[PDB]
RNA sequence: UAAACGAUGUCGACUUGGAGGUUGUGCCCUUGAGGCGUGGCUUCCGGAGCUAACGCGUUAAGUCGACCGCCUGGGGAGUACGGCCGCAAGGUUAAAACUCAAAUGAAUUGACGGGGGCCCGCACAAGCGGUGGAGCAUGUGGUUUAAUUCGAUGCAACGCGAAGAACCUUACCUGGUCUUGACAUCCACGGAAGUUUUCAGAGAUGAGAAUGUGCCUUCGGGAACCGUGAGACAGGUGCUGCAUGGCUGUCGUCAGCUCGUGUUGUGAAAUGUUGGGUUAAGUCCCGCAACGAGCGCAACCCUUAUCCUUUGUUGCCAGCGGUCCGGCCGGGAACUCAAAGGAGACUGCCAGUGAUAAACUGGAGGAAGGUGGGGAUGACGUCAAGUCAUCAUGGCCCUUACGACCAGGGCUACACACGUGCUACAAUGGCGCAUACAAAGAGAAGCGACCUCGCGAGAGCAAGCGGACCUCAUAAAGUGCGUCGUAGUCCGGAUUGGAGUCUGCAACUCGACUCCAUGAAGUCGGAAUCGCUAGUAAUCGUGGAUCAGAAUGCCACGGUGAAUACGU
């Protein structure tokens, strides 16, 4: 590989953590392995719902599960039934009477999982990717993200040999460590090969 | 072009004219030993940077396996023979 | 100002501060309303050829002085005298200066 | 007859310039040139114009006029035939059939370009320490075996995946066994599961014996699980990493890569992205048809150095008190220290050099001097680099089966070829005794103290500690004295034996270490090559990961702590 992964290396910087819990060696690794239980079980049964992050914290022996979601209706349901039903399924894959908030994402185009979701949920409907990747890369520009990049993976297009274009536009200062840079990836299970999409979004300095 | 490492004067006499020479008759980082090796041999025996320097580690560089009760005094008889 | 009261150390913002003035000599010369030229005023018409044929290009007037290299084709106002003997060149300037500050009149 | 060429017919006229050479000649210097003309020839720039462009450009390829010669896609072919000419020698005139869809000019980009320079770099120079010799550890190829599992296999594989192989492990094999399967879901039948059992087997299992039969029981059956029945299906460390995703190494923390707008060009395209310097830097100044912008460089992030503020415990003890003298306790909050926040370093200033500039050279202050130091951060792209065996995945393959369970044994087997090491090969020393000064870490089936036994692996008892509170843990090197006197040795520890000591169903395969006991090979190693410019090489210890147990390996910590640089 060549590049470092934005989101993390400003884990001590803007970039906050996606999962605030203390806890000690014994249960660290048991609340770890839960975290990814209860967002296996999240991710997979909101698929449709514009889940831009899942955030674990555990105040008391309680996890508090908020999921920033561009759509909260879907996850809400009608009066909550929805975060109601997840809840008991979150509360017994976790161990705790664990509670899920909801948090709406505004802008929804501009978030890196988003895109990442939306270009991958539109790039196995059998279109051409030239004209989708796009529309990340426009929508993105009326909207602020001054500098943005889209990279696309191998497979493009049917046939035998993988390829990759990345067609960035604005400015992307990835170097400089308090760029606020939103990044995330997706991949898309296509009848032919794995297609990969990674997209970096540069919401200004710090 | 940078000039040679400025070290700090021997402190034992406050003379800068001996402390390189007992950085280099040192070994692996032994410098407490050295003083063994050559205060011993010295105060017992009563560009600047070239040939000052090679001559004197020719010197120091004939002491390993030369066979006999201790190089460490064998070095001062060689001084001896030396001066 | 702000930006060394704020946000950069004194000694870096003045460094790069002090590398940038350099420009604002030509470059604050024009902001009184962004530009936007109606005529221009050449010296030494070979000298600065540039400036010429970007105006022409623009179809802008050309106040240029011609003396024995430079052409009359550029220009469509010539002053055929010396781009030199500074005593000159200056008469000239302050008449311009002055036709230009009765013209409201 | 010639590339007989300026590849440019002859003649005339007209149309801006600049720089020459050669040869006349007029005026005035009546010195020889001279200064100013004025002709002819001629070389080179360039304007308009012209040209496809290259170019030509008053010696036109401009603008015209007179006349002549010539051309009409490439090849066949300046060939055949005839004529004429020639001493044959050949020349000249000059076809066609046939075939091809081009052939061609000029210019654009960028590719070998074995005609260059320039710059930078422990790359060389200097110095330091080494590997290739040996014994073991590990890894790689090769030999056998059922298997010695698979992949990695120049620099960018070879102490690699694997950060840890007695079974399991482990993907391999021998044997036994199961076929909706060990693992998942769905349908039905039963029994609760669970617990206590035996018997045959190695177990997977099978044949039996007791208890239970728990919450609803809305009376079924669920709530769970187990066994069985047919089916869908499961399952695969199976195969393609040139199908891939993802992830990684690679040139290389090298400095370049391009875009917007402009400009130039009919145009492809060029410019930007150039010289001088300058930087570590496409770092930046100066003149430049380009200005800018993006990723690039720096810096922002972490750590370290000085100081300050805050808090003062489990940390410290400057002052006071006496001390079970030990910060031990009052007590002090000074100081170290601890962790939070700031200040401080910015060529800031000065001198000089340098274009005055960039920049550099030194100095001053400053703890830190010239990005003070070290980390993190790797541009477009480079290797169809590697991974399908971490995972995901396209296609392919076996579904009473390479599937699966179980037991066993493999994976560590050698006869070698080489890495990577450690052990070292010792008298800057080794052994014996007193023997001081670290940091950084970890500890609950745990670190485990004291004491006792114990030659020790250690064992028994068992305080404390989920921790600036206790343990790991006496750090060695270092110091003082004595001693060993070149002895293949007091070094060195392989190898081999008795017994252990711990871990586990179980260690011989194939654990570690020790008590005791061996005690060889190794006295510096071949061309060659590797790493290194400061707390750096070079030593010595410390802890941690993985880990029931299993570090010469890895990661991190400290102590002691060097020498060199003339330059490309």
């Amino acid at each position: 590989g060549q590049k470092v992964h934005p989101n993390g290396i400003r884990l001590g910087i803007v970039k906050p953590w996606n999962s605030t819990w203390f806890a000690n060696t014994k249960e660290f690794a048991d609340n770890l392995d839960s975290d990814f239980k209860v967002r296996q079980y999240l991710t997979k049964e909101l698929a449709k719902a514009s889940v831009s992050r899942i955030v674990i914290e555990r105040p008391a022996k309680s996890i508090r599960v908020t999921i920033h979601t561009a759509r909260p209706g879907i996850v809400i349901g009608k009066k909550g039934e929805d975060v109601e039903k997840l809840r008991k399924v979150v509360a017994d894959i976790a161990g705790v009477p664990a509670q899920i908030n909801i948090a709406e994402v505004r802008k929804p185009e501009l978030d890196a999982k988003l895109v990442a979701d939306s270009i991958t949920s539109q790039l196995e409907r059998r279109v051409m990717f030239r004209r989708a990747m796009k529309r990340a890369v426009q929508n993105a520009m009326r909207l602020g993200a001054k500098g943005i990049k889209v990279e696309v993976s191998g497979r493009l297009g049917g046939a035998e040999i993988a390829r990759t274009e990345w067609y960035r536009e604005g400015r992307v200062p990835l170097h400089t460590l308090r760029a606020d840079i939103d990044y995330n990836t997706s991949e898309a299970h296509t009848t032919y090969g794995v297609i990969g999409v990674k997209v970096w979004i540069f919401k200004g300095e710090i | 072009v940078i000039g040679q490492r400025k070290i700090l004067p021997d402190p034992k006499f406050g003379s800068e004219l001996l402390a390189k020479f007992v950085n280099i008759l040192m070994v692996d980082g032994k410098k407490s030993t050295a003083e063994s090796i050559v205060y011993s041999a010295l105060e017992t025996l009563a560009r600047p940077v070239r040939r000052n320097a090679l001559a004197m580690r020719w010197i120091v560089e004939a002491a390993r396996k030369r066979g006999d009760k201790s190089m460490a005094l064998r070095l001062a008889n060689e001084l001896s023979d030396a001066a | 100002q702000d930006g060394t009261f704020d946000k950069l150390t004194k000694k870096e913002a003045l460094m790069r501060t002090r590398e940038l003035e350099k420009l604002e000599n030509s470059l604050g010369g024009i902001k009184d309303m962004g530009g936007l030229p109606d005529a221009l005023f050449v010296i030494d018409a070979d000298h600065e050829h540039i400036a010429i044929k970007e105006a022409n290009n623009l179809g802008i007037p050309v106040f240029a002085i011609v003396d024995t290299n430079s052409d009359p084709d550029g220009v469509d106002f010539v002053i055929p005298g010396n781009d030199d003997a500074i005593r000159a060149v200056t008469l000239y300037l302050g008449a311009v200066a002055a036709t230009v500050r009765e013209g409201r009149s």
